[PDB]
This record gives C-alpha cells, structure tokens and sequence, in this order.
C-alpha cells in the first residue's frame, strides 16, 4: 500500500492549557522589557544605583 | 485571516515507512536491514524521501564522529549504498551531503581499542573508498 | 445625449383616472413628450429665478414664478413647508404610491405654541482681509493584530528606520539582536523592508536602502527570531538592491557601489541560515546573478552586483562562472581605454566593475597559476587578473611570514 | 492595507486609498567545500521542521525585482497586504 499510498495531515495545535498561558505571558514580557531598555537607551534615564 | 495549516509533501503513511526501514537500517538485526536495503532499492515511492533518509546519515554520522561507532558506521554505509542503487531517486541532487560524511568515516581515529576493532576498521574504510568512487 | 420622458405605462394610468379604458401607444407617448417638455420650459425658467436671486435650492417658490410666467394656474399647498410620502400596497399584482394624509383637529393647530417673531434685516460690516491675508476674526471662517506593547515598539522601530536620529537606529539594531520575543512583529519587519525598497524605484535614496539592509542583519543577528517562514518576502527586497539599475539619484557623486557588495553579502548570508536542498534557494540565486550578468546590453551596476553575489556566495562559485567571463571583461576595457566621451558615466561604472572582477579572480587565478605567474597575465584577458594574481601570490607569502 | 504595517511608506507617498546556464553549474555540491562542513570534533538539528514555507518551495520570487528602472510591468501602486498570519508557536 505505502508505494500509491496518500494521506493528508494536518498540523498538530499545541493542547496544553499551561504552555499557551506560558507563551503568551514569555512573549509579553520579552517585548515590554525591550520597549523600557530601548526606552532608556534613547531617553533621559535616573539610576538607584549610583553610575549604573 | 489565518490560512489552512500547510501539510508535508510525503503521505504521513510513507513518513512512517520511511521511520520504519531507518529503524531497521540500524544495524541492531541483521535481517532486519538486509530487509530495508532491499525494500529501498526495489520502491519507486521511496524516492522524495531522499532528503530525510541523508540527513537522518548525515546526523547518524556527526555523532560517530564524536565517539567512534565502526559497526554502526558499517551500517550507515549499507544504507548509503541501497540509497544510491535506487534508479528512482535523484542521488546526485543530495550527493553534496554524502560526500563529507563519508570522507569523514575514512579518515576518523578510532576511539575503540585498535585491535579489537581492526578487521572492522579495514571494513569500514573499504565501503567508503568504493562508495565515494 | 438621450431625452428623458415620463413612462408610458403612468400616462396610461392617468388615462385610468379619466375613466378612458383603452389608450393608443402613440397617445401614451404623445402625451408623456409634451408633458416631459412642459416640465423642462418650466423647470428653466424656476432655474433662471434661482440664480437672478441667489438661492441654489430650488425654492417652491421659484417653480410658482415660473408657473405665473408661463400664464397656467398656480399649484397650491407647495410653498407651506411639508414632507414627500409615499404609501405603497403590492395588493393584488398592482403597483401605487399615495399620500396617506394624517386628520388633525382645528383646535390643535391652535393649541400649538406661536412661533419666535423673524428679525428685521440688518448690516454688518468687517475686514474680510487687511492689505494681504485674512485677518483671525469670528466672522471670517476659522480655516494577526499587534500586541499593544508590541505596536508601541514597532512605531519606535519605525522611527530609527526613518533616519531621524542615527543613535536611535544604533540602539534599535542591539536591542534586536538581544530581544528573545519579537514573534508576531517578524512579519510586520519584513514587510517594512519590503515597503522601503519598492519606494526606492520610485524615488532613487541611496541611505534609505542601506537603513533597511541594516535592520535585515540586526534580525539574522537574533537566533531566537526565525526568518525561514519570512525569507520569501526578503529575498527580493535584498536582491533588487544588488540588481537595480539605479540605487540613488545621482549614480557617479553617491557610492552606491559599495552597498551593492554589501547587499550581496547579505543575500549570501541569508540563503546560508536557511537553504534547503529541496529549495535550492542558492541554486536560484546564483542564476540570477549569472543570467544578468550574460545578459548584453544590461547596467553596469547590475552586471557589478552580479559579481559581487557570485564571490559572496563561494569561492568556487566565482571559478565557475568568473573565470569562462574572463574573455568579456577583456573586451570591458577596449571600451573603458577607447570611447566617444571621456566623462560619461559609463565608462566609470565600467572601471568599477573591472576593479571588482580582478580583486575577485586573483586568489582562483593563483591557485590555477604558479607563484611568480609570469604566464598568468597572458592567461587574463588584458592581463589585469594576472596582475592581481601575483600581487595574491605576494599576499600569500605575507600571510605565511606572519604565521 | 494604509494604516497597516509599513504605513510610514505610505504615508510619504500620500496616497488617499483606505554553458552557464546549465543546472550541473548551479549545483551545490560544485559550490560547496565538504571537508569544512564537516564538524571533526572541533569547537544541524534541522528537516525535523514541520514544513517549508510554500512560496518559496516553487515560487517565482525572481519575476518580483526590477532589472530596470525606466520600464516596469508595474508602477508604484497601494499593494495592500494579505495581513495572512502563519508559522509555529503562535497563540493563535
């Protein structure tokens, strides 16, 4: 059968409840870090810590 | 507007074949991969599978790089050679990735005593001349 | 172009209303012709009152001057402010529209409150400008969705693009580099690289172009962001900076040439991370590079990226298609050493290309050639590979000196 | 799409809207050095992916660059964006 066999399917979506929460909250806080850091690069910025 | 998900070329049938006759190109029975090297070179449909079968080698091979598998490299020529008697698939397409790993095998030090393994090694030298040729 | 008359079929429902059973078809056309051009004489003439006294609305009123000018009797209820109704019953298979006039009691119209008393005429005199401009006086008249973070980041991203300020674009390509979740903002990147080089044919910028090719290796530089899905888009974008007739406005003052190199490493770059043998994404590559640049009657500047690509891709891939165009770059120099202007561009666009070709044919031409390469400039066409041949030979003995 | 992604674009338009030739040459394995692809101990993980993106697969992303600036097969236009999201690890 395997020589003129066809089968079709489709992409497997991830199931798990907690790897989605996981993602979503992982790429929020990536990306809001980087707005502040690259914020701070461009802008005027006051340290807590003396010269840091 | 999310669009269909994309589905692989190869059937998911002919993904597990192909799982199957790796599984068996192993080397752990014998009959086994003679089984595979035959099935290989007698099916039309194994061709487009081409590119999973060189690099599951090309990965096989990297890792005997790092601690010495001569039998397991004796049977990854095996399975280079029904590979490459197949008139289906298109060998010189994928040759490029074949090329280094057997070069390495020929030239690899052997991490197992040299003795022990001495007949294998003539062996696994003597596949690689003739299949790099 | 065409009159336009009344349907037949509505005179013959006035014939209805008469009580005649039976109308002729010429009658109904008749009939609609001369009432369609009573309405046209009348329709004028209301225009006429219209604007003789500035109105532009087509007051009732106008149409009743028109109506006492044509001597017919005056319609009457039109100038008492009213609504248009129209009441419509399918019943059985007819079609009509009719007014369904409310009742109202007499004592109600009397009921209503009187309405504010209208002000007499009045003159009111202001600047409506002063020796120039109007003056600023009430009386003149006063004249798949990004992650709100994410957006935010992409409209700052946009910014450094822009070319505002350089330490922006600086500190953007670094925090690229270190930022592990860009995911959902990697399309809207390779987008706007895309946008900006489809710009650049429109209008010629040689620093835009070099902005985008910049924020391209700011994401390579990134391992945690795949471009595999995205690299479609990129490729020709890359590709059309490499190949593009013209990079900027002015070819000979801007050094275009230098990001064409640049562009090709790029490409080069790009194609490694991800190339798939099935794809042969360098495969592709590399003849378009070698299809422009056999191609005759082609810009040198398209011709100088081609080169470029070829080198940048691999060594061997220089040998195989450089060293059979060896002969071409030859016949190059007959033009740069004899033509009609001195001072045309491409002549100059010429002498790029030839630097580039020998710079790329000395270390293939060295290793075919032995080290003092006495026959080496016979080999080259005009001798000028043969001549960066010995200079590599040199180069080589330097290299084995320092080592 | 005008107020899509790449808007800045847009914007600064204004626009209103919303022998060599031979396959064996170009081959990789002519183009690539075996010995320095090999690792050799010293000092991959790929063709398990899902899938490969189907525009590139056979697509002819050639056609889209323009060799010359005077005659184009189109001119600027508002190529509105599929605004199509794909690819792994998506929340949605």
């Amino acid at each position: 059968p395997h020589t003129y066999i066809k089968t079709p399917t489709y992409r497997e979506p991830v199931s798990d409840y907690q790897v989605l929460r996981e993602k979503a909250a992982s790429q929020r806080r990536d990306v809001e870090r980087a707005l502040t850091r690259f914020m701070a690069k461009t802008g005027e910025t006051q340290s807590l810590f003396k010269d840091d | 507007r999310l669009k269909p998900r994309s589905i692989h070329e190869l059937s998911v049938e002919q993904q597990l074949y192909y799982k199957e006759i790796t599984e068996a190109c192993v080397g752990s029975c014998e009959a086994k991969r003679a089984e595979a090297l035959q099935s290989i070179a007698t099916d039309p449909g194994l061709y487009q599978m081409l590119p999973r079968f060189s690099t599951f080698i090309s990965e096989g091979v990297r890792v005997n790089v790092v601690q010495n598998n001569l039998a397991l490299l004796i049977y990854l020529m095996r399975m280079v050679k029904a590979l490459m008697d197949n008139p289906t698939l298109y060998l010189e397409k994928y040759v490029h990735e074949l090329i280094p790993a057997v070069m390495t095998c020929i030239v690899s030090r052997q991490l197992c005593l040299r003795p022990d393994v001495d007949n294998h090694w003539a062996l696994r030298d003597f596949a690689a001349r003739l299949v790099a040729q | 172009l065409s009159n336009t008359v009344l349907p037949s079929e509505s005179m013959k429902v006035v014939a209805e209303s008469m009580g005649i059973a039976q109308i002729q078809e010429e009658t109904c056309q008749l009939l609609t012709d001369e009432v369609s051009y009573r309405i046209k004489e009348i329709a004028q003439d209301a225009l006429k009152f219209m604007h003789m006294g500035k109105r532009q609305k087509l007051t009732t009123s106008d149409i009743d001057y028109a109506l006492k000018l044509k001597n017919v009797e005056p319609l009457y209820g039109f100038h008492a402010q009213e609504f248009i109704p129209f009441r419509f019953a399918s019943g059985g298979g007819r079609e009509l529209y009719f007014y369904e006039e409310k009742e109202v009691d007499l004592s109600d119209i009397i009921n209503t409150p009187l309405p504010r008393v209208p002000l007499d005429v009045c003159l009111k005199a202001h600047w409506l400008s002063i020796e120039g401009c109007q003056p600023a006086i009430p009386e003149n008249p006063p004249p798949h969705e990004l992650s709100v973070e994410q957006q935010l980041y992409y409209k700052e991203i946009t910014e450094a693009c822009v070319g505002s300020c350089e330490a922006k674009r600086a500190e953007a390509l670094q925090s690229i580099a270190t930022d592990p979740g860009l995911y959902q903002m990697l399309p809207r990147f390779s987008t706007f690289i895309s946008e900006g080089v489809r710009v650049n044919v429109v209008q010629n910028n040689l620093a835009l172009l070099i902005y985008l090719m910049r924020m391209v290796k700011a994401l390579m530089d990134n391992p945690t962001l795949y471009l595999e899905k995205y690299v479609h888009e990129l490729i020709p974008a890359v590709m059309t900076c490499i190949v593009s007739r013209q990079l900027c406005l002015r070819p000979d003052v801007d050094n275009h040439w230098a990001l064409r190199d640049f562009a090709a490493r790029l490409v080069a770059q790009i194609c490694k991370h991800f190339s798939t043998t099935t794809n042969n994404i360098q495969s592709r590559i590399t003849k378009t590079f070698t299809k422009s640049w056999v191609d005759e009657k082609t810009p040198w500047t398209t011709r100088y990226g081609s080169i470029a690509g070829l080198a940048e891709l691999g060594h061997d891939v220089i040998k195989t298609l450089i060293l059979p165009r060896l002969q071409q770059e030859g016949e190059r120099i007959r033009s740069v050493l004899d033509g009609p202007v001195l001072s045309n561009i491409d002549r100059i666009g010429a002498d790029h290309v030839q630097s580039l070709l020998l710079k790329h044919c000395a270390p293939v031409l060295a290793k075919l050639r032995p080290p003092p390469d006495n026959q080496d400039a016979y080999r080259a066409e005009f001798g000028s590979l043969g001549p960066l041949l010995c200079s590599q030979v040199v180069k080589a003995r330097a290299q084995a000196a320092l080592q | 799409w005008r107020y899509g992604p790449a808007r800045l674009w847009y914007d600064m338009l204004g626009v209103p809207e919303d022998d060599l030739l031979a396959d064996e040459n170009f081959l990789m394995v002519t183009q690539l050095h075996w010995e320095d692809d090999i690792i050799w101990d010293g000092e991959p993980w790929y063709s398990i992916f899902p899938i490969d993106n189907e525009d590139l697969v056979y697509g002819r992303w050639e056609d889209n660059i323009i060799w010359d600036a005077q005659a184009m097969p189109r001119l600027l236009e508002p190529p509105v964006l599929t605004l199509d999201p794909n690819d792994e690890n998506l929340i949605l």
